DNA sequence: CAGTCCCTGTTCGGGCGCCG
DNA sequence: AACGGCGCCCGAACAGGGACTG
């Protein structure tokens, strides 16, 4: 006979043709046991835990873990088999609160709601499939079994449980106190208003009573009052936020997993540290797949984490979000496909920093790169405060204006100015629209052996001019685009070229700057050279001109 | 005082999982009040984390309309029961409605917000409101009765659509009716006067029974057909001509009789692109005999109504947007070109959405199905921006492509 | 006409960061 | 040694189209 919470509980069930949890307990340290029997007895008096019996055929093993930053210790239950039969549920968050969208307060506080899924019940048909097994000795008691009344720590539908049925209570005290903002993420609750410091503890303690109804506590050690307050790893200032501070590993000897982690806070690091690269760090990260092996760090992986520990020395502050200023966010190019980006109301008032540096395609220029930095811009900003922000663009209107109305798929950037801060962005040469009068006119091809990867590429002119050249393991593809760069090598600075190659053809149409390939990065500086360039495209072996003349060559 | 018509997916197939994207300021606060009011007169109701399933929900604004309004995403859980609206309780399809001087399409599905649903298909009805910063989590909801957007409104409700158009159809025998998700396609032959009188009329007839008063206005027989067209010069030089023999070579696989004999002997040897090639009289004839294959019609081209559609979009340039509708390869039901769109000279996403609904229009009043789109654009691109300039209360499939215009074969 | 190849793209699961 | 959430950079598996060979 245990009383029912007042919450409502969530109505669980598992997926069909499958029974409860039968898995073995784990052997554990004297310490851990110590540590268990305690909880288990506390919690049956409380009525959070009631104790079974031979009726109940199952039986799931359970760990310990201390608390971070606390003396009282952790208990979560290892419920992957559970898991693995019970139903699924749909996640209710959605994201994690930033401190850059929140706005300003006069008054703030944090609470904290103490045992969290120890106080939200769990469905009554379903606290059968929760049964484990507590020896008081390693080796002598064979130890009462008990259950679970509430949400068990480990299991994966107690998250989304607790999140909905915090939802619930709240509902009827956001309801009465409109002009009171309570962001709720699990258990731990951002609560401000504008109200002053006195009448602000009033409705805050109306609040701690409110929850109490329900039986959640929110005590005085995880109670903020003043700030700074330590809220979702940063901290909250009256007028600035800044993150914890994030400590760097600074080992003479550096492996894989050491990498892993260095450039994972380097990431965290990047939301408010203006610059932060990790190109060269993760480019370390690839081929070796060896955990535990020791990997060197090249002269240009050192730079890159020498010139981020620099950054991080000087300390660094976002502000808060107003509503009644517009929002700004201001790209720079950082080279070799890295961006970084800073994102503002104010002048050198940054909300938030962040970095684009993702190499999508094998070809690629800066137009297509700073195009997409704005499309995640816009998405991430759109997450923190619901619009767009006004871009500020290293890249002329004119030359946006020349790459989007000629490239043949949609594109488009927002409301945007352009900022004239180098190195701008701009296209590097410009395929002609119309062959050239006077320019000597090159007729391209390649062929390669299947088998023997042999193969030959070549041109002739209409000035009589030819070549062919003999490429060993090689590919059609790759000797079509040899037969380019060599009407390029070849030719003077105006130039008509004639391919059958739709594969070359695509890669140069899109106007590229950079490519994984070095022999497209070749053909673009030979691009780049050139003062005139026209490609046209005949279909192969249809006796088309001079292509039918080319075609017997390297065929 | 209605029971439930029993609604089952597809066999084999489980509910809609779709994540809910991010969401505008405006548009949350819009789905808020909307969803709000929803719940006070019952047509929703709160639901909560066992429930598995979820459908993405957004809101639009249709064509010189100031008001939000609710749209939801169910894509996904149309074509999880495909076998209902479309097999048990299937809406025929007018074939004279294409041919109607006038078509009014009218929201009427508001309607459906009066039928109760199923109480074990309820929980596919899922949808989530975000909200700004992640302050709280998902707000979660299902339908309590037929949901606006579902292919299963229409054809559970078809039975009562009948009955209220029964006296409006004996009334005016010359207008056809027809109904596609949330839309009453009305046309009719008569003036615009007497079209848009007989129009009220029928708005009239059913509010004795929030977008009633808006009539889109559509006009199929002014419907245009964009064929291939040659280039008609004084002087051909190299390039004019190897440009034509690479146009013709691609229609060949839609005209089985177009030569290229005569006009690629024009260019036997190695010449420069910039030369002037004199067409000869053979050249002439076989151009000639080419020009007039364009204009015949393509052999064996007929809509199979057990195939879906295919919309394929080019980006011609300067407002300039080409289109072709199929279901077999190279056996298009009809070619088109949008010219001088919203947003055209300035943003190429607005111009392809308006693209899109405006196939999409054309593909429900002439075959009564969506086509499955093709789109020129990024992923990303498209992901990110399409919402902003949806107008439209149904949404097609769409997949991405990227095709590099070797030659430009549906505008020159 | 099929079956390959070459090449380029997306999807996904795991590595890490971080929150509870 | 547990669960859920978001982000990044990585590689393996897979898909799809020109193009060549039987
Ligand atoms: C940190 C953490 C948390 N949780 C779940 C459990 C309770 C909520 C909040 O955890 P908590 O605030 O740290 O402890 P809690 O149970 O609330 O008890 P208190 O320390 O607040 O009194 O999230 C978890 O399952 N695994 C974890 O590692
Ligand atoms: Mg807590
Ligand atoms: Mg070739």
């Amino acid at each position: 006979m245990v009383p029912i919470s007042p919450i409502e509980t969530v109505p669980v069930k598992l997926k069909p043709g499958m029974d409860g949890p039968k898995v073995k307990q784990w052997p554990l340290t004297e310490e851990k046991i110590k540590a268990l029997v305690e909880i288990c007895t506390e919690m049956e008096k409380e009525g959070k835990i009631s104790k079974i019996g031979p009726e109940n055929p199952y039986n799931t093993p359970v760990f310990a873990c201390k608390k971070k930053d606390s003396t009282k210790w952790r208990k979560l239950v290892d419920f992957r088999e559970l898991n693995k039969r019970t139903q699924d549920f749909w996640e209710v968050q959605l994201g994690i609160p930033h401190p850059a969208g929140l706005k300003k307060k006069k008054s703030v506080t944090v609470l904290d709601v103490g045992d969290a899924y120890f106080s939200v019940p769990l469905d009554e048909d379903f606290r059968k499939y929760t049964a484990f097994t507590i020896p008081s000795i390693n080796n002598e008691t064979p130890g009462i079994r008990y259950q679970y009344n509430v949400l068990p720590q480990g299991w994966k539908g107690s998250p989304a449980i607790f999140q909905s049925s915090m939802t619930k209570i709240l509902e009827p005290f956001k309801k009465q106190n409109p002009d009171i903002v309570i962001y709720q993420y699990m258990d731990d609750l951002y609560v401000g208003s504008d109200l002053e410091i006195g009448q602000h503890r009033t409705k805050i303690e109306e609040l701690r009573q409110h929850l109490l109804r329900w039986g959640l506590t929110t005590p005085d050690k995880k109670h903020q009052k003043e700030p700074p307050f330590l809220w979702m790893g940063y901290e909250l200032h009256p007028d600035k936020w800044t993150v914890q501070p994030i400590v760097l590993p600074e080992k003479d000897s550096w492996t894989v997993n050491d990498i892993q982690k260095l450039v994972g806070k380097l990431n965290w690091a990047s939301q408010i540290y203006p610059g932060i690269k990790v190109r060269q760090l993760s480019k370390l990260l690839r081929g070796t797949k060896a955990l535990t092996e020791v990997i060197p760090l090249t002269e240009e992986a050192e730079l890159e984490l020498a010139e981020n520990r620099e950054i991080l020395k000087e300390p660094v502050h976002g502000v808060y979000y107003d509503p009644s200023k517009d929002l700004i966010a201001e790209i720079q190019k950082q080279g070799q496909g890295q961006w970084t980006y800073q994102i503002y109301q104010e002048p050198f008032k940054n909300l938030k920093t962040g970095k684009y540096a993702r190499m999508r395609g094998a070809h690629t220029n800066d137009v297509k790169q700073l195009t997409e930095a704005v499309q995640k811009i816009t998405t991430e900003s759109i997450v923190i405060w619901g619009k767009t922000p006004k871009f500020k663009l290293p890249i002329q209107k004119e030359t946006w204006e020349t790459w989007w109305t000629e490239y043949w798929q949609a594109t488009w950037i927002p409301e945007w100015e352009f900022v004239n801060t180098p190195p701008l962005v701009k296209l590097w040469y410009q395929l002609e629209k119309e062959p050239i009068v006077g320019a000597e006119t090159f007729y391209v091809d390649g062929a390669a052996n299947r088998e023997t990867k042999l193969g030959k590429a070549g041109y002739v002119t209409n000035k009589g001019r030819q070549k062919v050249v003999p490429l060993t393991n090689t590919t059609n593809q790759k000797t079509e685009l040899q037969a380019i760069y060599l009407a390029l090598q070849d030719s003077g600075l105006e130039v008509n070229i004639v391919t059958d190659s739709q594969y070359a053809l695509g890669i140069i149409q899109a106007q590229p700057d950079k490519s994984e390939s070095e022999l497209v990065n070749q053909i673009i500086e030979q691009l780049i050279k050139k003062e005139k360039v026209y490609l046209a495209w005949v279909p192969a072996h249809k006796g088309i001109g001079g292509n039918e003349q080319v075609d017997k060559l390297v065929s | 005082p209605i029971e439930t018509v029993p609604v089952k997916l597809k066999p084999g197939m489980d509910g809609p999982k779709v994540k809910q994207w991010p969401l505008t300021e405006e548009k949350i606060k819009a789905l808020v009040e909307i969803c709000t009011e929803m719940e006070k007169e019952g047509k929703i109701s709160k639901i909560g984390p066992e429930n598995p399933y979820n459908t993405p929900v957004f809101a639009i604004k249709k064509k010189d309309s100031t008001k939000w309004r609710k749209l939801v995403d169910f894509r996904e859980l149309n074509k999880r029961t495909q076998d209902f609206w479309e097999v048990q309780l299937g809406i025929p399809h007018p074939a004279g409605l294409k041919k109607k001087k006038s078509v009014t399409v009218l929201d009427v599905g508001d309607a459906y917000f009066s039928v109760p649903l199923d109480e074990d298909f309820r929980k596919y009805t899922a949808f989530t409101i975000p909200s700004i910063n992640n302050e709280t989590p998902g707000i979660r909801y299902q339908y309590n009765v037929l949901p606006q957007g579902w292919k299963g409104s229409p054809a559970i409700f078809q039975s009562s659509m009948t009955k209220i158009l029964e006296p409006f159809k004996k009334q005016n025998p010359d207008i056809v009716i027809y109904q596609y998700m949330d839309d009453l396609y009305v046309g009719s032959d008569l003036e615009i006067g007497q079209h848009r009188t007989k129009i009220e009329e029928l708005r009239q007839h059913l509010l004795r029974w929030p977008f009633l008063w808006m009539g889109y206005e559509l006009h199929p027989d002014k419907w245009t057909v964009q064929p291939i067209v040659l280039p008609e010069k004084d002087s051909w030089t190299v390039n004019d001509i190897q440009k034509l023999v690479g146009k013709l070579n691609w229609a060949s696989q839609i005209y089985p009789g177009i030569k290229v004999r005569q006009l690629s002997k024009l260019l036997r040897g190695t010449k420069a692109l910039t030369e002037v090639i004199p067409l000869t009289e053979e050249a002439e004839l076989e151009l000639a005999e080419n020009r007039e294959i364009l204009k015949e019609p393509v052999h064996g081209v007929y809509y199979d109504p057990s195939k879906d559609l295919i919309a394929e979009i080019q980006k011609q340039g300067q407002g300039q947007w080409t289109y072709q509708i199929y279901q077999e390869p190279f056996k298009n039901l009809k070619t088109g070109k949008y010219a001088r769109m919203r947003g055209a000279h300035t943003n190429d996403v607005k111009q392809l959405t308006e693209a899109v609904q405006k196939i999409t229009t054309e593909s429900i009043v002439i075959w009564g199905k969506t086509p499955k789109f093709k789109l020129p654009i990024q992923k990303e691109t498209w992901e990110t921006w399409w919402t902003e300039y949806w107008q439209a209360t149904w949404i097609p499939e769409w997949e991405f492509v990227n095709t590099p215009p070797l030659v430009k074969l549906w505008y020159q």
